């Protein structure tokens, strides 16, 4: 089960800084990161400084969706912890993206469908020619 | 005119200047022909081959320019 | 000895002692022979 | 505090020789491309790469500071050498104001022995412009049978660094415990080192002040002159020279020094006779500074209960606003070598610059103001060195930063809060640049249009309308009335430059004071304007090296990367190294602009030579309505003054023609890299090694293009060698034949 | 006679730059007495210098109407006369050194790629192997022609290519 | 935005995944011979196109190839 974003969720002990937080963060998107974090401990923000952080699951947000990748794949590191994502739209919809799977995406989870590939060997595609259409940048096929 | 009777003389002459920010010695620097206000001269080679294929009047320079306005248009 | 005779192929050896070789020889040759600007014939 | 080393560390052989690279498991394993050599080369002393053995690295780098000295004390030596062996030195000796000085001469090959300038003194060869006679005239030297001597000495103690080197490396390699100590490194440094050098070499100018001051400025020859240890032990020699000795030392036991002022005198300034200055002033220079800095080594507790240590002074230390503030600096530096370093080159390049500032206007020599071509040779090179060693400072605050930093043991609230507004910082400056760039450089730019558009009444000018500055002369007004109302026992002011009394030895006047008007102030300006934009490179490249705004993940990345990715739009020269690369050539810019101020200022307000009515300069005081307009850099001083380094092919200047050139061309040849990339590159070698297989003679080892890191380190590196090197040669062939 | 120059004897200019020269450096040459070293330097340079104008005067070389010698590259200009010096044999003689140190370098580099980690061949070089085919190439000219000949130098299109 | 493909040259070395900085694309099934897993491009609105994962692909020639398209603020790393 996929857990949806939740308001109202503490936030770590912090001072402040000058990154992000933007006015796109008010009238376009802003992204959503939440992670268990046992054994209050010390850790450095990707836009900030240093910050300390309670034990039981807590949450954060951040301007760019690199910005939380980056906690995520810092959490692999060190200490098996396993945070989320969530998307944000001006209408308010959430989105959940990162893990869909629950699997962390570099290891396949039970069975799905993928797209965007096609079964030929490097190179070989087509010449320029009948490619007059060009469609952007051709799938080759679809 | 000044260039065809004596083309040893004289040198050619491309434009004028309305510029405001010149003082008065520079009106009297750019006035190397004497007939008219602050000039530059003309480096296109124009009026050599104008000449060369016949050409001793304004007039028979205003009717070019303006057949090749209406050519343009 | 071993270890630094096979030291010696690298940069500081010739590379050194070639091009000190070439600029001794081109230098033993324009003083002995002042000042060459065409073959003897 | 206490010794701490271990007995033969590293076995002495010359197996790991045999094998490049193996500081780096990564390049032992073999060069299978010929970026290996490249890498090896870059990597050989990046001590913190090698491994993370911190007391390894610190034993690397006090062996490396051994390895130094060594090369140091052998040129020194040589130097030395070359003055005895072969120069002029005993002809410039006795005749110091015509006979120029030459320690370098020439072997008859294909003609360059018309380098070997006619120097009189009996001697031809190279003219030296490092100043070495002027500094060994200071010494009592008279003969070159002493020179010799000297030499051996500093090539033993060169050979006594490179076996202490050794000996500290492989068979006393010490541990962090003794490295890590800040009390005693400092008491030591500052104490010791410090201190007592400066309290001998006072000692030292005390007792050799009787050749420089009397007989030399006397006609007395130097073989006639006494030799200096006839000077030391006779009493009744030193009691007919100065009076104040064989007193019998009692004012020194009771301190009652009243007698002593026949060797330590203030005075101040210079007879416009003797060319130089005196030797008392630097021996009271000298006791001043052995007492300052040997009382100064003693405000620190290291054992005995007495003094206080540097972690309770920084605990100590603590504000409203910032809050736990110095938490661990004491670990900050104790932990890494490259924030030490940093820490000392940012001051150092800068106490480098103002050495030179306080050498051009105080020659602290004698039979060298006249000499108008060492000033500015040392001046620049002392500007270029402060350049350079701030942009070191520069790279390696970014390099502790990367490598040999975590703000949790090391965390202070100082350095978090200075990078909580690390934007806030670059877009002010931003803004501030912008301000000097269209409020001094678009100033040429009015000036150049006025005096185009045929209004020079309105051209900014010291007699159209003035714009000079006051503040600086309101400084020059409170040295100038200095003596005798706020400084009593003081005679003269600070320096020449400002108090007229036009200081004139042999025609050619010593000093002459300086002006300062509109050009300087624009100057001046520009100078800020350059230094402003330098720090604004420098310190965007330190701070948005853990986390920017578009890459948070860019720690991993390390320190020496040319970018990411073509994503976003692109990204190009975002690493620290990058912005160092940057900084660079800011620094080029400024450092050039400044030496160029000099060198005209100079020679337009200054230096000239003195007829029955007053002084006739070298230019016509070209200064003045030359520099408020670009052109009048490239109208009296960059056209005019190029007439020696292209028309000295005649003479024995002509190698400074040569490096003209030659700077020139390898300026250009650095643009090539600096403008190109390497996919063109790469597939033409891919074109050119096709040749080469059709014929068998390709070689094993793949051969790669540079690496864009060492593309960009390339085109850097030929770039500021043509920049300096033109300006080295210029600068130098035009300040011969103008002295 | 050829191309309007002449013979370089016969160059008032060539003769005038030789006086000029002269000129100039007796003029700093009165400054030292015979006894120092400056002026026997001098003394030699000079004496190198009228041989530099006495020597080059032989078999011919033109000075054109600045009285500098002018270098004639045709063959068949430095034949019919005597030029084959100018730049004739000199380019026969670099052809011979450049094809000595391709051969040898193409042997070493070729007899490097049989053993284990040729690389290394490469940054340490084989001293020994080096010396041995460096007092070997002056054949060169022979052992080309017929290794050509041979075959063993052209590859059977067997490399890597993109097109 | 930018059209990332996939080819059938691939080992499922699960690199350019766990390279990736920002979790474009997926493995799902492959018939391999050790791991079996084939990269994928279900979604590419947040892909900036930093080729990072071009770098870290071992396959001779490289299994995915970003093919460069329009930008967006995505695409241009814009936090304004
Ligand atoms: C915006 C200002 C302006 C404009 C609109 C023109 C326009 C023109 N100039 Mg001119 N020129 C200018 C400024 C200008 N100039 C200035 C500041 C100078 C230096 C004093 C010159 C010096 C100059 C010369 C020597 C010549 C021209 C000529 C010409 C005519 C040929 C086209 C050309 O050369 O393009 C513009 C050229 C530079 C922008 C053209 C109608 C040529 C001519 O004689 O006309 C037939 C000619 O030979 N100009
Ligand atoms: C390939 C480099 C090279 C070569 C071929 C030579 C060759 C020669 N050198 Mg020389 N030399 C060189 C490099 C070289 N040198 C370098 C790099 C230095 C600097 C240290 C010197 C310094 C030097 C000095 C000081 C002297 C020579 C002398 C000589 C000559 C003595 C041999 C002789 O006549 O015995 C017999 C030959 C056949 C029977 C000789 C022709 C001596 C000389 O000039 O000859 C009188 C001599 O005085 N050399
Ligand atoms: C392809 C370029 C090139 C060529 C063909 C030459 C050719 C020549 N140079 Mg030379 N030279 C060059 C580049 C070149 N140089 C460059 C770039 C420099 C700057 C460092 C020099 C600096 C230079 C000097 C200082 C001298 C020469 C001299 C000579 C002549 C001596 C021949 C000789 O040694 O006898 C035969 C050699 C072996 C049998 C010769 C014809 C010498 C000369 O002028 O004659 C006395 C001379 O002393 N050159
Ligand atoms: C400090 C660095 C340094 C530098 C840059 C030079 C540079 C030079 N030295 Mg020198 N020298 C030095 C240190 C140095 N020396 C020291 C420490 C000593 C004491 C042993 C000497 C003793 C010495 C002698 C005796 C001679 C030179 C000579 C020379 C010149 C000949 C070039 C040469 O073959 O050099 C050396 C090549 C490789 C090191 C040259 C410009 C020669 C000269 O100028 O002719 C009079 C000469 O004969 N040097
Ligand atoms: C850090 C201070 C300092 C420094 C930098 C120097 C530096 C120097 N001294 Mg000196 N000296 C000093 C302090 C200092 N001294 C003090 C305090 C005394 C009093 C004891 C002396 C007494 C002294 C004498 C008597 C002589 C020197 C000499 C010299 C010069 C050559 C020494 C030599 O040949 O090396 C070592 C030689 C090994 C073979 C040299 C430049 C010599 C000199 O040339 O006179 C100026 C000389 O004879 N010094
Ligand atoms: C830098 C270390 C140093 C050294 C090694 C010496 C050594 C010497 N000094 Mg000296 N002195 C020094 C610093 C030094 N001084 C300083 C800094 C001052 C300034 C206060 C003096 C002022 C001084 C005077 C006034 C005299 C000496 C004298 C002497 C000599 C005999 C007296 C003595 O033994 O003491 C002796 C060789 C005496 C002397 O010249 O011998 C006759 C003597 O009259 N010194
Ligand atoms: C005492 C002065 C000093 C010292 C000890 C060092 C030491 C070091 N520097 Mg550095 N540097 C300095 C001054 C200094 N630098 C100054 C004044 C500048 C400004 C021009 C630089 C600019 C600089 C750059 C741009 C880089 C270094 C780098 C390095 C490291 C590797 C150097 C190397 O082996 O590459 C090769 C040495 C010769 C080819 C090394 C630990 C490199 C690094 O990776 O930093 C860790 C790096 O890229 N330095
Ligand atoms: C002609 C060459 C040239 C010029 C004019 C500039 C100009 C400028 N550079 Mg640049 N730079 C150059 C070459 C040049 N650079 C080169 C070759 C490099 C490679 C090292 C750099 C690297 C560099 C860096 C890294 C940076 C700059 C920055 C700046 C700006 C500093 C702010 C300022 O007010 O300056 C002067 C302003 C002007 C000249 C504007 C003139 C406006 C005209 C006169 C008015 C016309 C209006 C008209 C009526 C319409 C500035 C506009 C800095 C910056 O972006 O700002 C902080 C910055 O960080 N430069
Ligand atoms: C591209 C190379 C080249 C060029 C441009 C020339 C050009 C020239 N050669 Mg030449 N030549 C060459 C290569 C070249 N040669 C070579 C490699 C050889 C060696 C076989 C000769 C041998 C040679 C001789 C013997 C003569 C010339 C002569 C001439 C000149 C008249 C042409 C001629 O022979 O009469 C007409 C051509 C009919 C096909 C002419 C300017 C002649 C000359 O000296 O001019 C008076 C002359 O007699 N050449
Ligand atoms: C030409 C060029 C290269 C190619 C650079 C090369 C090929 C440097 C190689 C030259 C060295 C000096 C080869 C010398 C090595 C010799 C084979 C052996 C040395 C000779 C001995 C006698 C020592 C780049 O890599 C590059 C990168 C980024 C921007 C622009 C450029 C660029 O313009
Ligand atoms: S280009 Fe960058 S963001 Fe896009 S899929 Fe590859 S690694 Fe991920
Ligand atoms: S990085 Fe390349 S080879 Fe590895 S799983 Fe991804 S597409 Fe396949």
């Amino acid at each position: 089960k996929q857990p949806e974003l939740d308001p109202d969720t503490p936030s770590p002990i912090f001072g402040g800084s000058t990154g992000g937080l933007l006015r796109k963060a008010q009238v376009e998107e802003f992204y959503v990161i939440t992670w268990e974090s046992p054994k209050e401990q010390i850790f450095e923000m990707p836009t900030g400084g240093a910050a300390i952080m309670r034990k039981g699951p807590n949450l954060l947000k951040f301007a760019r969706k690199e910005q939380c990748m980056a906690l995520t794949t810092q959490l692999r590191s060190k200490f098996r912890q396993t945070p989320c994502f969530y998307r944000v739209y001006a209408d308010g919809k959430v989105q959940y993206l990162h893990p869909k799977d629950g699997v962390y995406p570099e290891k396949v989870n039970a069975g799905r469908v993928g797209v965007n590939q096609n079964m030929r060997s490097i190179g070989k595609n087509v010449d320029p020619i009948k490619v007059v259409k060009f469609t952007g940048s051709e799938p080759f096929e679809i | 005119e000044q260039w065809v009777t004596d083309p040893i003389h004289v040198r050619p002459i491309a434009h004028a200047i309305w510029d405001p920010h010149f003082g008065q010695p520079a009106v009297e620097a750019f006035t190397r022909g004497g007939a008219s206000g602050p000039v530059n001269i003309a480096t296109s080679g124009v009026y050599q081959w104008w000449y060369t294929i016949g050409l001793r009047s304004n007039q028979e320079l205003y009717v070019s320019s303006v057949f090749l306005a209406l050519v343009s248009a | 000895m071993k270890d630094f005779t096979t030291y010696l192929s690298t940069a500081p050896v010739v590379g050194l002692g070639w091009a000190i070789f070439t600029s001794g020889l081109l230098i033993e040759i324009n003083r002995f022979f002042p000042d060459p600007l065409v073959f003897s014939f | 505090v206490k010794i701490a080393v271990d007995r033969n560390p590293v076995e002495t052989n010359f197996e790991k020789w045999a094998k490049p690279g193996h500081f780096s498991r990564a390049l032992a394993k073999g060069p299978n491309t010929t970026t290996w050599i490249w890498n090896l080369h870059a990597d050989a002393h990046d001590f913190d790469n090698h491994t993370s053995d911190l007391e390894e690295i610190s034993r690397k780098v006090f062996s490396a500071h051994f390895g130094q000295l060594g090369i140091i004390l052998i040129w020194l030596s040589g130097m030395y050498f070359h003055g005895a062996r072969f120069s002029n030195y005993e002809g410039w000796l006795s005749d110091p104001t015509h006979i120029k000085p030459s320690a370098q001469v020439v072997w008859p090959i294909v003609g360059q022995e018309i380098l070997n300038g006619d120097v009189g003194g009996g001697f031809q060869g190279i003219q030296i412009t490092s100043g070495f006679f002027q500094l060994w005239r200071a010494s009592g030297i008279t003969s070159e049978l002493q020179l010799y001597s000297t030499a051996i000495g500093g090539l033993v103690l060169a050979a006594a660094c490179f076996f202490a080197g050794w000996f500290h490396y492989h068979k006393a390699a010490p541990k962090l415990e003794w490295f890590q100590n800040v009390e005693s490194m400092l008491n030591h440094h500052l104490a010791g080192l410090l201190g007592l050098g400066s309290l001998a070499w006072a000692g030292h100018q005390i007792h050799v002040s009787l050749p420089v001051n009397k007989l030399l400025d006397a006609g007395v020859d130097p073989k006639e002159i006494p030799l200096p240890h006839e000077f030391l032990l006779n009493q009744s020699i030193i009691a007919d020279l100065y009076p104040s000795f064989s007193k019998g030392l009692a004012p020194f036991f009771t301190l009652n020094w009243a007698e002593y002022s026949d060797f330590l005198t203030f005075k101040g300034g210079l007879n416009p006779v003797t060319g130089g200055l005196w030797l008392s002033d630097t021996a009271h220079h000298h006791l001043a500074i052995a007492v300052l800095f040997l009382v100064a080594g003693h405000q620190y507790r290291t054992n005995w209960g007495i003094g206080h240590s540097i972690k309770d002074i920084l605990e100590s230390h603590k504000g409203p606003f910032t809050g736990n503030g110095h938490a661990g600096l004491y670990e900050i530096l104790t932990t890494s070598w490259h924030a030490q370093l940093a820490i000392n080159l940012a001051l150092f390049g800068s106490l480098s610059i103002i050495v030179a500032h306080h050498m051009y206007a105080m020659p602290p020599y004698p039979y060298l103001a006249t000499d108008y071509g060492t000033q500015l040779s040392l001046f620049t090179h002392h500007m270029w060195i402060g350049g350079f060693c701030v942009v070191g400072a520069g790279a390696h605050a970014a390099i502790f930063m990367v490598r040999d930093y975590d703000p949790t043991n090391n965390y202070n609230n100082l350095l978090d809060r200075v990078i909580r507004h690390r934007d806030a910082i670059i877009s002010h400056l931003n803004w501030v640049s912008i301000f000097l760039g269209f409020h001094s450089f678009g100033l040429y730019i009015h000036n150049d249009t006025m005096s185009a558009l045929g209004r020079p009444q309105d051209m900014f000018s010291d007699t159209a309308i003035q714009l000079q500055p006051v503040f600086a002369q309101w400084i020059q007004n409170t040295h100038f009335t200095a003596p005798q109302l706020t400084a009593p026992n003081a005679l003269a002011a600070t320096s020449l430059t400002w108090g007229g009394d036009v200081v004139a030895v042999g025609g050619k006047v010593a000093m002459m004071p300086i002006a300062l008007g509109t050009s300087d102030f624009l100057v001046h300006h520009i100078h800020a304007f350059t230094i402003h934009v330098t720090v604004l490179i420098l310190l965007k490249g330190v701070l948005f090296a853990r986390s920017s705004r578009l890459i948070p993940d860019k720690a991993n990345l390390g320190f020496r990367f040319p970018c990411d990715g073509p994503g976003r739009g692109g990204t190009c020269q975002v690493s620290a190294w990058d912005h160092v690369f940057l900084g660079l050539f800011w620094m080029y810019n400024s450092l050039s602009i400044v030496i160029f101020h000099f060198s005209w200022k100079m020679q337009s307000d200054v230096w000239g030579t003195v007829t029955d009515s007053g002084v006739s300069h070298i230019t016509g005081g070209n200064f003045a309505q030359s520099a408020n307009t670009i052109n009048g850099w490239l109208r009296d001083f960059l056209w005019a003054q190029s007439s020696q380094v292209i028309q000295s092919y005649g003479s024995a200047l002509s190698a400074y023609g040569l490096m003209f050139l030659g700077a020139h061309f390898v300026w250009a040849f650095s643009l090539m890299f600096l403008f190109s990339g390497r996919g063109y590159w790469q597939e033409l070698i891919e074109s050119i090694v096709w040749a080469h297989n059709k014929l068998r003679v390709a070689p094993s080892i793949q051969p790669r293009a540079l690496s864009i890191t060492q593309g960009r380190a390339v085109g850097v590196a030929h770039y500021l060698l043509g920049g300096i090197a033109t300006t080295w040669s210029f600068f130098l062939a035009r300040i011969i034949a103008v002295g | 006679d050829i191309a309007g120059l002449t013979p370089c004897s016969e160059s008032k200019a060539y003769n005038k730059l030789e006086r000029k020269e002269l000129k100039v450096l007796d003029k700093r040459l009165k400054q030292y007495e015979p006894g120092s070293a400056p002026y026997l330097a001098l003394q030699a340079t000079k004496e190198r210098t009228e041989n530099r104008f006495k020597t080059y005067a032989k078999q011919g070389l033109l000075c054109g109407n600045d009285g500098l010698p002018h270098l004639i590259s045709d063959p068949g200009l430095a034949l019919r006369f005597n030029h084959a010096g100018e730049v004739f044999i000199p380019t026969f003689g670099f052809l011979y050194v450049a094809g000595y140190i391709g051969h040898v370098g193409r042997q070493y580099i070729i007899l490097s790629k049989e053993d284990a980690k040729p690389t290394d061949k490469e940054i340490i070089l084989d001293v020994p192997l080096a010396l041995k085919l460096a007092f070997q190439g002056w054949a060169w000219p022979l052992a080309s022609i017929q290794e050509l000949r041979n075959g063993s130098l052209l590859e059977k299109d067997e490399n890597i290519t993109v097109s | 935005a930018h059209v990332v493909k996939i080819y059938d040259t691939c080992i499922g070395c699960t690199q350019c995944v766990r390279a990736c900085p920002l979790d474009v694309l997926e493995m799902v099934p492959w018939d391999g011979c050790k791991a079996a897993q084939m990269a994928s491009s279900p979604r590419t609105e947040d892909c900036v196109g930093c080729k990072r994962c071009e770098t870290a692909c071992p396959t001779d020639f490289l299994s995915v190839r970003v093919y460069l398209g329009n930008e967006s603020t995505r695409s241009l790393g814009l936090a304004y």
